[PDB]
């Protein structure tokens, strides 16, 4: 989120790794929507009744 | 040159709108019968009553077609608080061979408890949303993911538009380098109130819609809102439909450099205001080249206004539907 | 040099072909292709398939390969065959039967679905007559004969919707569309002839014929560049072009040639350049222009006998360059038609242009192709 270009075109190098291929993405893919479906798919897998994983990423956001 | 009649369809009641194919041929007419009749120009030209099925309750507003790249789909709007939506699909395989037509609901937004103001589809550029606007104040949008997948409708944002939604109107928008951008003509009624025409953009770093702008100025209940379209034109212009018209021009004057978004400057001229309608002008329809904009009020006229090598704006028509227009016109200075 | 052609050797006569489409629009060879016996065995049609593009083909001989892939055989020959839609095809015979099969191309193979089994006959005789021209656009379907009928129908049926007969018919050789139901046609008389699809009657609709030496013209087509604007063949080697959708009117009379145009067809990705074939004994492409001082294709081919590639550029400085076309009064020169031979060919029957790529098939036993019509 801080970073740019060289970011996202490095990011993609374990993006790939972590294999996320699935869905159409518009106006070509950016890391940025990479990111989000993958933690987004991560969450909807890995299901925890009591939100810890929220939790855990909004923390470390503030 | 034809000449008008009043006689209208089978229609029982007010016919609200008539949708036209953004490909051709084809053209829907929307009405308080509450049935939706899907006519089609034949090669001869002749339309006739080739679909009608029933879509909502109550006064069904607005018929929204998309481009088929969107699929055969359409948007609906009214009284039930919620949106429609219908893709026309047919059997078989299209090769020599035309089978049977089917009308599909894909969607209906619920859009909470609030009657929809106005609805429709999202520009290209911008991948595919669709924006629903309500007397709430609100504004919902929705998204659907994948190419066949269609029927499933998640808000993928809200704008809270403080007064009641009445006039949406989306930015066009072609460039990386360019955002997209919406104005929300209100048609709440407070003299008090100015910039009752709000103006919100999509600042991609924050990754969400700021308010950009409010015309400081506006205290008439709006009764549309229309950009110009505006995607080679390196600035933007306005017409705002209520009493009288409004015509203004925003031109970027600073772009910022590090503070881009939330507010970015634009000059903003009022570069025309009429009262030729001399009543209450309901609408402003544009060319699609963006270069002309038509002109609808009670008085059942249309005006035809268009720029000049100095960009500025004149009557090129005025068409009466409570009498007889004249005919040519031409001048210079 | 202008891209050498691959030839496969594949030892059968060739009489027609046509793309398999897809319709709507876009670029790419049809790999798919299906094709009427000149004499292959017997007179038949085949399916067949061809590595489209010096791109993912430089194989399977010398620049790729068109291979046979089944075959359903035809009474009388298969002089014409156009496609209505992706998959349904429609072919003359010369018994006088038109006949139109939907293809299974992954079941390879042919399905029979409509016979018109009566077509253009002769009268006082009592004999059968092949067809000159089918016209298809889809759906709606038209054939037209030697003598002179007019055969009118809506896809899917088996018997006959309508044909025009006259009190005044003739002898047909090329027809195109002027519009999306306008109709032109060039005649054995030096006869240019008019209709529209939806008002007809008794004797021709339109009818033609004015100086400057009205030969027998067997050959008409559209132009690349534009559609209402059209060119004839015919007898006296001279080309005649003409602007209509209902009146006639010359753009040019080129002296191109001092024999008959048997067939000319157009140049796609040069809307611009043209294509003629002759059972006089010969073939040429037909260039802008003439003269050697451009790139000859007046003389280009014949194994021996090359000359092509001249050039030379005025700066538009303090020198000038005129040409013909700036010229209206008619009766130009020739336009730069060369005869290409590789070391022997027989009658070439069936040809087609596709950007700057080309395939025909021929009694020369033999198919030729190249990716590229110059260099």
């Amino acid at each position: 989120q801080q970073g740019g270009e060289a970011a996202q075109a490095e990011a993609w190098e374990w993006l790939a790794a972590n294999q996320l291929a699935t869905v159409i993405t518009t106006k070509e893919s950016s890391a940025t929507d990479e990111a989000w479906r993958l933690m987004i798919s991560y969450l909807d897998k890995y299901e925890s009744k009591n939100t810890l994983y929220h939790h855990c990423i909004i923390n470390k956001l503030l | 040159m034809f000449v008008a009649r009043s006689i209208a369809a089978d229609h029982k009641d007010l016919i609200h709108d008539v949708s036209f194919d953004f490909h051709g041929r084809r053209m829907a007419t929307c009405s308080s019968d509450q049935s939706v009749k899907v006519w089609d120009k034949s090669e001869n030209g002749n339309w006739h009553c080739t679909a009608s099925w029933k879509t909502h309750s109550g006064s069904v507003w607005r018929v929204t077609w998309a481009h088929p790249e969107f699929g055969q789909v359409l948007a609906s709007c009214s009284f039930d608080r919620t949106a429609a939506v219908w893709e026309e699909i047919v059997g078989e395989s299209n090769d020599k061979l035309r089978g049977q037509s089917h009308w599909v609901k894909r969607t209906t937004l619920v859009d909470s408890r609030t009657s929809v103001t106005d609805v429709k589809f999202a520009p290209k550029h911008m991948g595919l949303m669709l924006a629903t606007c309500s007397a709430d104040g609100v504004v919902r949008i929705y998204e659907a993911p994948d190419v066949m997948n269609l029927s499933q409708w998640s808000l993928q944002h809200e704008i809270s538009c403080k007064l009641s939604c009445s006039c949406i109107s989306w930015n066009p928008s072609s460039s990386r380098a360019h955002s997209p951008m919406i104005a929300v003509g209100s048609d709440d009624s407070s003299p008090n109130i100015m910039g009752k025409v709000q103006i919100y953009e999509y600042n991609e770093n924050t990754r969400k819609y700021a308010k950009a702008e409010t015309l400081m100025s506006v205290s008439d209940p709006v009764h549309d809102i229309a950009f110009a379209p505006n995607l080679g034109r390196s600035f933007h212009i306005l017409a705002v439909a209520t009493k009288d018209v409004r015509i203004f021009t925003m031109k970027p004057l600073r772009k910022e450099l590090s503070s881009s978004g939330g507010v970015t400057k634009f000059e903003i001229h009022t570069v025309a205001q009429f009262d030729n309608h001399n009543s209450q002008v309901w609408r402003v329809s544009w060319n699609i080249t963006g270069t002309v904009l038509a002109s609808s009020g009670d008085d059942g006229t249309v005006r035809l206004w268009k720029a000049n090598y100095m960009d500025n704006w004149k009557c090129i028509g005025v068409l009466k539907g409570d009498g007889n227009p004249v005919g040519n016109s031409y001048q210079g200075f | 040099m202008a891209d050498k052609f691959a030839a496969k050797f594949v030892s059968h006569k060739i009489s027609r072909t046509r793309w398999r489409p897809v319709s709507a629009s876009s670029l790419q060879q049809p790999d798919v292709f299906a094709t009427g016996s000149w004499d292959n065995e017997e007179n038949k049609v085949c399916v067949w398939a061809t590595s489209d593009f010096g791109a993912t083909s430089l194989d399977e001989e010398y620049q790729g390969d068109p291979k046979q892939l089944c075959d359903i055989k035809h009474p009388g020959d298969v002089m014409d065959m156009q496609f209505l839609d992706k998959e349904r095809i429609v072919t003359g015979s010369s018994t006088g039967t038109v006949t139109i099969f939907r293809h299974h191309e992954n079941n390879q193979t042919l399905s029979v679905n409509q016979r018109w089994e009566q077509a253009h006959y002769h009268v006082g005789s009592n004999m059968r007559a092949p067809c000159t021209a089918i016209v298809c656009s889809s759906p709606e379907i038209v054939s037209v004969g030697e003598d002179g009928r007019i055969n009118c129908f809506r896809a899917e049926s088996r018997d006959v919707l309508r044909t025009i007969d006259d009190a005044d018919s003739s002898t047909m050789h090329g027809v195109t569309f002027l519009r999306t139901t306008e109709i032109l046609t060039v005649n054995s008389v030096g006869q240019l002839k008019l209709w529209d699809l939806r008002k007809q009657g008794n004797d021709p609709t339109q009818i033609f014929s004015v100086t400057g030496e009205r030969v027998p013209l067997h050959c008409v087509d559209r132009h690349p560049n534009q559609q209402h604007v059209v060119a004839t063949g015919g007898q006296d080697g001279m080309l005649c072009i003409w602007d209509v959708r209902h009146g006639k009117m010359p753009m040019s009379l080129l002296n191109a040639h001092e024999a008959e145009m048997w067939e000319v067809h157009f140049h796609p990705s040069n809307p611009d350049h043209l294509f003629t074939c002759s059972e006089d004994g010969s073939l040429w492409h037909w260039d802008a222009s003439a003269d050697s001082e451009k790139p000859t294709f007046l003389l280009g081919g014949r194994s021996t006998f090359n000359i092509s590639r001249s050039s030379i550029a005025p700066p538009n400085a303090n020198q000038s360059l005129a040409c013909a076309w700036l010229s209206t009064d008619p009766t130009k020169g020739q336009l730069e038609i060369t005869n290409l031979l590789p070391s022997s060919t027989l009658s070439v029957n069936s040809l087609d242009v596709l950007g700057q790529n080309l395939v025909c098939g021929t009694d020369a036993e033999a198919i030729y192709v190249t990716r590229r019509l110059f260099s």
